[PDB]
RNA sequence: GAAACUGCGAAUGGCUCAUUAAAUCAGUUAUCGUUUAUUUGAUAGUUCCUUUACUACAUGGUAUAACUGUGGUAAUUCUAGA
RNA sequence: AUUCAUAAUAACUUUUCGAAUCGCAUGGCCUUGUGCUGGCGAUGGUUCAUUCAAAUUUCUGCCCUAUCAACUUUCGAUGGUAGGAUAGUGGCCUACCAUGGUUUCAACGGGUAACGGGGAAUAAGGGUUCGAUUCCGGAGAGGGAGCCUGAGAAACGGCUACCA
């Protein structure tokens, strides 16, 4: 419990409980770089994944689940023309909660939006709804492989519907809310990350409008889930951030420090400011620092004073001091705030 | 030209796997190394190399003809921990063990035998002793 | 009681050539 | 010898195996268990020479500690438990279901069953007694004591055992035109209906069998075993039907 | 004679080497479990009091309590004695073992200080020894603390520090017999467990005595 | 995770044919004449019963190894005292 | 086929058993208490049955020898009864009793370069010879004798004495 399984013994085979693969189970599909089926086709990734699929697995409702659609997936135009059918049959056998069907019948869901990208968006309501009951599902048979399975076929979903769902992000955010917010830790955690790859492609001024429906939530568990969201996404790389973190901040920063925006928001940023001081370097935060100080200096007012010093704080005291590249700045700062409260702050 | 074909294909949802028979033609060639056949059943199966794995191939007299054992695993993971160690050596995805000997391996298991406990205690005993 | 069906084999051979 | 032995000679292991006598120097020996040694099949030779899913014992090991085996609806790691006669073994990965029941050539065959018939197992009485606290109870060829049975069920009859509760469902008397299935002798694997049963006190009973092609013979009565009534078997029967 | 002494309540212990013969002379025909004055050992040892708790012979063997001779003897030692450790279970091994008599054949006599005289020997009873280990179990730390019950052991756990290099760290045992929920919960699963079998079984007998009603 | 305690195994395996002439052994019986580690299946609410002057939100060394330290022997898979 | 299975009454015992053990996980009730309750497994435990086994045991079957014709019985040979011992039947041993038991259908004694069998060779058939040797079973660990441990050993890559 303390201490995790840091040294690794030299047995080949060792047992993991499931809340083990589940901490270290992270949702990102992209980082996976083992051969995907349906990157090579002929007709269609679902026929070319539903042929795979026929030949590995081999339980009870898949079989069934195949014949039913067999006939009507081989040909592009022939899916087209019979897609309402597909999708009930693929939401009807999802309904069933098999585990050993769920991996190929959830694949092949992901696929099927891939092939009728725009046509998908009627599904799309029904395809959330579905994998959310799955999920609810999923905490009660206790197994990691169907959470990976799950949240990797949302996971597809957003990068194939990455533009239309991105015009309208809170709407896919406002489905996801009983995930985010919900008590599991690892469930809210896992939604964040997929989530967070729509937030990172998200236009600024589209995120300007997301960043203000999140917040006007804050006003169970969605503090907890909107913090991983948005740390997930400003960070990349080990000791690197993400190139539009900076562009995230600066709508992050101006939100919170608005009046209308609640105190809980700049806690939130109080927050994802500490989680990414941590993972990141010093260079790669520079860019991120200098919106920061130009942000504050622009927006001091006497309404947000208060907000501008508790965002400060955090800078000041995050990793003690060895993450803020040159100090004569935050001393320039806090002689304007003084110049422009609450004592104690 | 050179042809493969796969045969008696058997799904093994146990090991996770696909389990056939490689028929390999190559007229006015002397064999096919087992690496260009991973690399070409990985291709056709859709799957990583690192998932392929082939065995016993015995050319058939007169030359012409190969014919052994093929596994296909669904994902690269499942074959490092199903397949055989010295498998997974051959193909370079494990790092060959260097050990001792038998010979010596037991020799030294015997000599620690006859001592009891850590022996440090001998050791300052013998070194106050001479 | 009837015996289960068998089940027709979900995998076929495959071919390819090259050089 | 000094103990119970430990190892087993391929040739001096049950013919019905067919073991490959050049493949080694040992055979599998199989574990204690509900079946005799004689009349069980090891579960690495049952994976491996026959269904051919695991092609060494290491990979037969593997699969088992992956629980992905059942026997009678629990899931065993054992390399040579003995499954034996009227055991159910699932396989849920691969969806299969099958129930040990030797073929006319006397060897155990892999029959296929579905998920309702693969339910429940048949057991011969072997034997009934009252137990501790005067509570009647069955020991089954199987090696299941099952208490407070029916009164009516004597000793060779068949028991319809359910296996997720391990309970009495349903019970066949032995007599005179019952369907029989021979699991002993020369005759093993061959399928008919009782005609008489010669009965020699302080001796081995004699039971008369009728095939279904007019042919008759003579067994004792240990290899016996119920199974339904003629033309109306309580399982599938495998291919052939017990014919010659 | 060599004299190795031991001063048990310092856990100091220390040898002495011996050439005059009169206080070998005194330490002849005692055995072991009995005790011998300092002052007719010696001056040093004025005061003292010096139980003989066993020794080794010229030739190494050492001395067994229970046997009482002069001489070594070859006794058929078992499990759970002196001067043997058995390889195997069950394993007797006869072998050669010294007399309990002090005697002039004797190579070195260990002895332990009962009491303490007027003097102070340089090397048992002016140094001291910690204790290699403290107390485990959670009854044991309150005894050596004097805990109530209402204390709780976790606090009062013995700590040592540990420095590697730059790093330094404190370790601490793991306590066997404490009360923790994981404990009280098997309690209640089996207690549970037992309960829900009674009421089975009872179950079972009256459907099995409806079905004799039934019959009948 | 070295060492040590505990549990299991070491009574299997392999080799040879000295002894053995109703003995072993082959076939065939019995245990209503007895033991059986292990596997498998079942199997155990006893409410109360005066010092309740009461541990069960859990008892002792009636105790030791490994370990620290002092030693004997020419010598061993030897060992003594604390 | 039973003094069987099982049950009941009265006492008995240096007298046992009836979980003071462990891993993963944190669900449900509320009077909000570090309160009550609770999941999946591991390891143990009394008795019965099953399985791997073990010990005895019923009937028939072994090469040469009658220039081995009577043998066994004092120091158990045959049987009875009672006890002891044994896991247990039993002259297995002890006490007292009777005088029994085998044999020309070959007892007893002697030889065996005698472990037995599945098998091997030859032969037209009858037979004759070989079988330490891939499997099964018995015995042994230089020769005798006795033992601890353990479910299981008269163990020997365990122990103790004697002989060499
Ligand atoms: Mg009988
Ligand atoms: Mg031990
Ligand atoms: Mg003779
Ligand atoms: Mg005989
Ligand atoms: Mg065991
Ligand atoms: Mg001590
Ligand atoms: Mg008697
Ligand atoms: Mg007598
Ligand atoms: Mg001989
Ligand atoms: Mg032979
Ligand atoms: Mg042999
Ligand atoms: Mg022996
Ligand atoms: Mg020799
Ligand atoms: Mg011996
Ligand atoms: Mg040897
Ligand atoms: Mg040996």
């Amino acid at each position: 419990a303390k201490q995790r399984q840091t040294t690794k013994s030299s047995k080949r085979y060792r047992y993991s409980s499931f809340k083990a693969r589940i901490d270290d189970l992270k949702i990102e599909p992209a980082r996976n770089l083992e051969k995907r089926v349906h990157d090579y086709v002929e007709s269609s990734h679902f026929l070319a994944s539903f042929d795979q699929w026929k030949e590995i697995n081999l339980s009870a409702k898949f079989t069934e689940f195949a014949a039913e659609i067999e006939h009507d997936v081989q040909t592009l135009p022939q899916i087209l023309y019979h897609d309402k059918k597909i999708f009930n049959s693929l939401v009807s056998f999802i309904n069933f909660h098999d585990e050993f069907s769920l991996q190929p019948l959830l694949d092949l869901l992901a696929q099927f939006c891939h092939d009728l990208g725009p046509d998908f968006l009627k599904f799309y309501e029904e395809a959330i709804k579905t994998l959310i009951n799955l999920l609810d599902a999923a905490i009660e048979f206790e197994s990691s492989n169907v959470f990976e399975w799950g949240f990797n076929c949302l996971a597809y979903i957003f990068k194939y519907l990455s533009k239309f769902l991105v015009k309208k992000l809170v709407l896919t955010c406002d489905l996801l809310i009983p995930l985010l917010s919900h008590s599991k830790e690892y469930l809210s955690r896992f939604s964040a990350e997929a989530l967070s790859f729509l937030v990172r492609k998200c236009p600024v001024s589209n995120l300007r409008e997301f960043v203000r429906s999140v917040f006007e939530k804050l006003e169970t568990n969605l503090y907890e889930g909107l913090l991983i969201l948005f740390t997930e996404s400003m960070t990349s790389t080990q000791e690197t951030l993400h190139s539009k973190a900076k562009a995230i901040m600066s709508v992050l920063l101006h939100e919170a420090l608005t009046k209308s925006s609640p105190e809980r928001s700049v806690s939130l940023l109080s927050d994802i400011w500490m989680n990414i001081s941590k993972y990141a370097s010093i260079e790669s935060l520079l860019p991120v620092y200098e919106v920061m100080y130009q942000d504050f200096n622009d927006s001091l007012d006497a309404t947000n004073i208060d907000r501008i010093l508790k965002v400060l704080t955090t800078i000041v005291f995050s990793e003690s001091g060895r993450k803020i590249p040159d100090w004569n700045k935050i001393t320039i700062l806090i002689e304007r705030i003084m110049s422009q409260l609450s004592q104690d702050k | 030209a050179v042809t493969i074909r796969t045969r008696k294909v058997i799904s093994n949802p146990l090991l996770a796997r696909k389990q056939f028979v490689v028929d390999v033609l190559h007229p006015n060639r002397a064999n096919v190394s087992k690496d260009e056949l991973r690399e070409k059943l990985a291709e056709v199966y859709k799957a990583e190399k690192d998932a392929v794995s082939v065995f016993g191939f015995r050319t058939q007299f007169g030359g012409g003809k190969s014919v052994g054992f093929g596994l296909v695993y669904n994902s690269v993971a499942e074959a490092k921990k199903f397949e055989p160690t010295y498998r997974l050596v051959r193909y370079g995805l494990a790092e060959k063990v260097e050990k001792a000997s038998r010979q010596q391996r037991k020799q030294k298991k015997n000599r620690d035998k006859k001592i009891f406990g850590t022996g440090k205690r001998l050791a300052k005993k013998v070194a106050r002793r001479n | 009681p009837r015996a289960a069906k068998k089940r027709r084999p979900a995998a076929k051979g495959k071919n390819l050539s090259f050089k | 010898a000094r103990g119970p032995k430990k190892h087993l000679k391929r040739l001096a292991a049950p013919h019905h195996w067919l073991l490959d006598k050049l493949s080694g120097c040992y055979a599998p020996r199989p574990s204690a268990g509900p079946h005799k040694l004689r009349e069980s099949l090891p579960l690495i030779v049952f994976l491996r020479n026959r269904l051919k899913y695991a092609l060494n014992g290491r990979e037969v090991k593997a699969i088992l500690m992956q629980r992905h085996v059942k026997v009678d609806g629990k899931v065993r790691t054992d390399t040579t438990y003995p499954a034996g006669f009227m055991d159910v073994i699932t396989l849920d990965a691969t969806n299969e279901n099958f129930r040990l029941v030797y073929d006319v050539k006397g060897r155990f065959a892999v029959h296929r069953i579905t998920d309702e018939e693969a339910s429940y197992k048949l057991g011969k009485v072997k034997k009934v007694q009252l137990g501790k606290k005067g509570v009647p109870y069955v020991v089954t060829h199987d090696g299941r004591t099952i208490r407070y049975p029916d009164p009516n069920i004597k000793v060779n009859d068949t028991v319809k055992i359910d296996l997720a509760s391990g309970k009495i469902t349903d019970f066949i008397k032995f007599d005179a035109g019952k369907l029989v299935y021979v699991t002993g002798g020369r005759n093993l694997g061959r399928i008919g209906t009782i005609v008489h049963k010669e009965r020699h006190d302080g001796g081995f009973d004699l039971v008369h069998i009728k095939d279904s092609l007019d042919n008759t013979f003579v067994t004792r009565l240990n290899n016996v075993f119920v199974i339904g009534e003629q033309g109306k078997p309580y399982i599938s029967l495998p291919k052939g039907k017990g014919i010659k | 004679m060599k004299l190795n002494i031991s001063y048990p309540v310092n856990g100091s212990q220390k040898t002495f080497e011996i050439d005059d013969e009169h206080r070998i002379r005194v330490f002849f025909d005692k055995r072991i479990g009995q005790e011998v004055d300092g002052e007719a050992v010696g001056d040093e040892f004025k005061g003292y009091v010096f139980k003989i708790s066993g020794g080794n012979d010229k030739q190494g063997f050492p001395m067994k309590q229970g046997v009482l001779l002069p001489t070594r003897i070859k006794l058929l030692l078992t499990k759970n004695v002196s001067c043997y450790r058995p390889r195997r279970d069950g394993e007797r091994k006869r072998k050669s073992v010294r007399g309990a008599i002090v005697g002039p054949d004797l190579a070195v006599l260990a002895l332990v200080i009962v009491k303490k005289g007027e003097q102070e020997l340089e090397g048992l009873t002016d140094t001291t020894v910690p204790k290699r280990l403290g107390p485990k179990r959670a009854n044991n730390i309150r005894k050596f603390f004097g805990l109530s019950k209402e204390d709780d052991v976790r606090d009062f756990v013995i700590r040592r520090e540990v420095t590697k290099g730059e790093k330094t760290y404190t370790k601490a045992p793991k306590i066997q017999r404490l009360v923790t929920p994981q404990r009280l919960q098997r309690k209640r699963h089996q207690r549970a467990l037992k309960v829900r079998n009674a009421q089975a079984q009872r179950e079972a007998a009256a459907e099995y005595a409806q079905l004799l009603a039934k019959r009948l």
